[PDB]
RNA sequence: UAGCGGCGAGCGAACGGGGAGCAGCCCAGAGCCUGAAUCAGUGUGUGUGUUAGUGGAAGCGUCUGGAAAGGCGCGCGAUACAGGGUGACAGCCCCGUACACAAAAAUGCACAUGCUGUGAGCUCGAUGAGUAGGGCGGGACACGUGGUAUCCUGUCUGAAUAUGGGGGGACCAUCCUCCAAGGCUAAAUACUCCUGACUGACCGAUAGUGAACCAGUACCGUGAGGGAAAGGCGAAAAGAACCCCGGCGAGGGGAGUGAAAAAGAACCUGAAACCGUGUACGUACAAGCAGUGGGAGCACGCUUAGGCGUGUGACUGCGUACCUUUUGUAUAAUGGGUCAGCGACUUAUAUUCUGUAGCAAGGUUAACCGAAUAGGGGAGCCGAAGGGAAACCGAGUCUUAACU
């Protein structure tokens, strides 16, 4: 599999099964459900007519009165009553299998490549940590909505594009599915490409 | 989540209580009633829709029976008569010559007569 | 390739039932539960063997036999599982570090399942015939 | 939580190999001398679990 | 799981393995060298916080509009496009944010060190008696007295003591291991009255705390105690000068403010039940779930008169509500005055089946580490072999002396 590169006019060799893979959408479709449900913070409760403030006594009693059959005024069938079925902070949290979540990556970064959403730089850096450089290399470019994978940690290219929304920058490490698919291009520095190759065979 | 209801329970309601305008009191006011009554009504449409087919066909039976024996011959002579005459006019068209063209009923009599004679 | 191009395979997500949401739903008032019974009140439902008040079978049928202390500290060991070893021979200190019978084996056969394509020496093991046949037709060494 | 095993049926019945339920016959525990020796050497082997009675143990028996 | 168990319902380990975290010491006593380690307290010094704070970038024109932050142009900042406010949606109006700093005084935490007290180390010893154990009665151990080890003790007793004793699940013997009847000890662990920062496929006023509002209030109760309802004018009060009717009223009509007063304080939007005024049609010889099918007439619109619509509905065929429960209800069996709002098959963990996806005789990790939805981690679990009560045998095995 070979990726020309953008810049310096040259060839790198590459896995043909992991970047010219066939595009395994349901697989694609369930790693990309569960980051979004990895990222769901599952915060919040209701009361039910156990833990709603009042006391166990009856309002009236159980005949003689006219009045419907009542035992709480907790009760989930009052005003102020409690919840039927009150929830409790759970958490949301899906296993992905490891081979499922790599067949993931080799699937949808095969896409990028014949999508053309790809692009490969042998470096990307950008002088002083100024935004203005990282906007006026990214025009030269012709990028707008851009990740950046670099295999290095570059302070003043994190500075400069963390005030861009339309740009993020990550480790080559630390990239995902959802971001690799929620950007309309994703520039990968070439060793950024050989890291990504080690992890995923 | 808590989804609230009251959008979609109006608009159900006033589904209902658009079809029963023209009912007389809590048949066009109240859902309860309302909602009751449009299903009868349907059932009532379709049982109708059914009985409109009858209560035709009664009436264009009278009307030619009518006009027959005004020309001197019975219904059931006069269908024997267009069945020996292989006349297959259906009895609207009858009933609607027997009104408006006399002169074409008597042609079709005289026509049941000679297939009957 | 977007967000909002992905959808899952064809019978992989089902719908789920909704109980108690109308008649056109098919499970309308009752939802499968019928009319009147214990099976339809709210944590009904007789327990395991419940056989009515009749002897339920797990007590009308007689206990038998004991368990062995020794079984689970036995193991057997099939023949494709002496390749998974290194150094060609085969001990349960060898198979105990190729995570195959476990900490707690003190012993083990070799039964003829699989087959084997190499030379292993079994050592302090019990070998079955059809084993001991393969094990020295492919040049093994059978000894205690 | 887990499922917890009814011991009764764990002591009275085991599973084969194709998920059958094998079980000691009844009615050989006393009373013994009136019963013909053909009867006893018929009950003396085990017997498998009915297609019937079949679910009931298996609910008994969750983990096998 | 092993077991316990009217062997019922149910209760339910340990050994061992993977991890977080790790720390050891002293008195039952004399000497010898004497203040030597460590700890406590109290000072001092430095650093780091906390308790007020400071600076903090960069926009104009035009159109609509009551009002520009909006639209259309043209620029600029960004380690700051977190957030909020400003007359509609503001990176560049404001407060802030990123970042950079700042403490007279009090105080926390680290070190360093001063002082007080503390003893350090070596040698030779000593080695926790009404105790262990036992009998009786109970209790705890997963173990309900059972064949029941072990631990505790209310009662009665009662050892040996390093050549000795305890345990290894009745018990004895051998062997292994440890040394009770004196104590101390950080971390990993549990929680949140409270404080600060931030977050939410949490609520949005019958919800969410009982309480968005002077709510544990009003009110009730002798009392303990119970326990509500009730949010929104407008951008800004500019909250209606003045005139008129009226009781020096209430309330209203003007005028005025305002973009708007059918935004006027009983104030955003203002649905329904319910109650009215007006118009059209029908209705005082006509019997019943009140409709449906047909259908005259009248009124009103459109229109090339073409005739369609709309409203009403004389007369006429048929037609005894809904739900529930029932063999079966118009039933004179239940329930509902009506409207609006709320209101009932969920959640967690195990297990099985189906579908779907991944790998495939293999599949998969949990804890945890990790800045971290990655990767590591294969403790383990399931499966590829079963039979037998079991030892055991093994594609066979059990039964039996042996199986046609
Ligand atoms: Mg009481
Ligand atoms: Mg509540
Ligand atoms: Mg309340
Ligand atoms: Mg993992
Ligand atoms: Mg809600
Ligand atoms: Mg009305
Ligand atoms: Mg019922
Ligand atoms: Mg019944
Ligand atoms: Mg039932
Ligand atoms: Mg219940
Ligand atoms: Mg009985
Ligand atoms: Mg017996
Ligand atoms: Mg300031
Ligand atoms: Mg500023
Ligand atoms: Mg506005
Ligand atoms: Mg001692
Ligand atoms: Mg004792
Ligand atoms: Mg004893
Ligand atoms: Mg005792
Ligand atoms: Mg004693
Ligand atoms: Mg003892
Ligand atoms: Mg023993
Ligand atoms: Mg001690
Ligand atoms: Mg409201
Ligand atoms: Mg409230
Ligand atoms: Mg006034
Ligand atoms: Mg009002
Ligand atoms: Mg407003
Ligand atoms: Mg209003
Ligand atoms: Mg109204
Ligand atoms: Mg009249
Ligand atoms: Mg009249
Ligand atoms: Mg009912
Ligand atoms: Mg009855
Ligand atoms: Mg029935
Ligand atoms: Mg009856
Ligand atoms: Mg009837
Ligand atoms: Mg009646
Ligand atoms: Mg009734
Ligand atoms: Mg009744
Ligand atoms: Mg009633
Ligand atoms: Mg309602
Ligand atoms: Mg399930
Ligand atoms: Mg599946
Ligand atoms: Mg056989």
């Amino acid at each position: 599999m070979e990726l020309v590169l953008k810049d310096a006019q040259s060839a790198l060799t590459v896995s043909e099964t992991t970047f010219g893979r066939d595009f395994n959408e349901a697989l694609v479709h369930q790693v990309v459900v569960a980051y979004a449900a990895g990222a769901r913070q599952g915060t919040r409760a209701q009361k039910t007519r156990a833990e709603v403030t009042g006391s166990g006594k009856k309002p009236w009693r159980q005949k003689g009165t006219g009045r419907a059959r009542s035992g709480s005024i907790k009760s989930p069938i009052w005003r102020s009553g409690g919840v039927t079925f009150a929830a409790r902070p759970q958490d949301h949290s899906q296993k992905v299998n490891k081979k499922m979540y790599r067949g993931a990556l080799k699937s949808i970064l095969s896409e990028l490549v014949r999508q053309d959403r790809l692009i490969v730089v042998e470096k990307f850096s950008v002088e002083a940590p100024k935004t203005k450089l990282l906007a006026q290399k990214l025009k030269d470019m012709a990028l707008e909505d851009v990740l950046i994978i670099t295999g290095e940690l570059d302070e003043n290219l994190f500075l400069a594009a963390r005030n861009l929304h339309k740009v993020d920058v990550r480790d080559a490490t630390g990239i995902d599915p959802v971001s690799l698919i929620a950007f309309d291009k994703v520039v990968m520095t070439a060793d950024a490409v050989k890291q990504v190759e080690e992890m995923l065979a | 989540a808590r989804v609230k209801r009251g959008v979609i329970a109006r608009a159900r309601h006033k589904k209902i209580l658009k079809q029963a305008k023209g009912y007389y009191g809590a048949r066009s006011r109240v859902y309860r009633v309302a909602f009751q009554a449009v299903i009868k009504a349907g059932q009532y449409a379709y049982r109708d829709r059914r009985q409109r087919k009858r209560q035709f066909r009664q009436l264009w039976i009278a009307r030619i029976n009518a006009a027959a024996r005004q020309n001197g011959i019975s219904y059931s002579k006069f269908i024997n008569g267009l069945k020996k005459a292989s006349v297959e006019i259906d009895r609207k068209i009858l009933a609607d010559i027997a009104v408006f063209d006399k002169v074409a009923f008597t042609a079709l009599v005289e026509k049941a007569k000679a297939a009957l004679a | 390739m977007r967000l909002n191009t992905l959808s899952p395979a064809e019978g992989s997500k089902k719908a789920g039932k909704r109980l108690g949401r109308g008649i056109g739903s098919g499970l309308g008032k009752t939802g499968g539960r019928g009319h009147k019974g214990q099976k339809s009140r709210s944590g009904g439902g007789v327990r395991r063997g419940f056989e009515g008040g009749q002897m339920p079978l797990y007590r009308r049928l007689p206990k038998f036999g004991f368990t062995s202390r020794k079984a689970a500290i036995t193991a057997e060991i099939r023949l494709s599982d002496l390749a998974k070893v290194e150094g060609g021979v085969v001990d349960l200190n060898t198979l105990k570090a190729a995570n195959i019978i476990g900490i707690q084996i003190e012993f083990a056969k070799v039964i003829l399942a699989g087959e084997v394509t190499t030379p292993v020496t079994v050592r302090g093991l019990r070998v079955t015939k059809g084993a001991r046949a393969a094990i020295e037709a492919a040049g093994g060494k059978i000894e205690e | 939580p887990k499922i917890k095993t009814v011991r009764g049926a764990a002591k009275r019945f085991k599973k084969t190999g194709k998920g059958g339920f094998k079980h000691k016959h009844a009615n050989l525990r006393h009373i013994l001398t009136k019963k013909a020796t053909k009867r006893k050497r018929h009950l003396r082997p085990k017997a498998m679990v009915s297609k019937g009675d079949l679910g009931l143990v298996i609910a008994c028996l969750p983990y096998a």
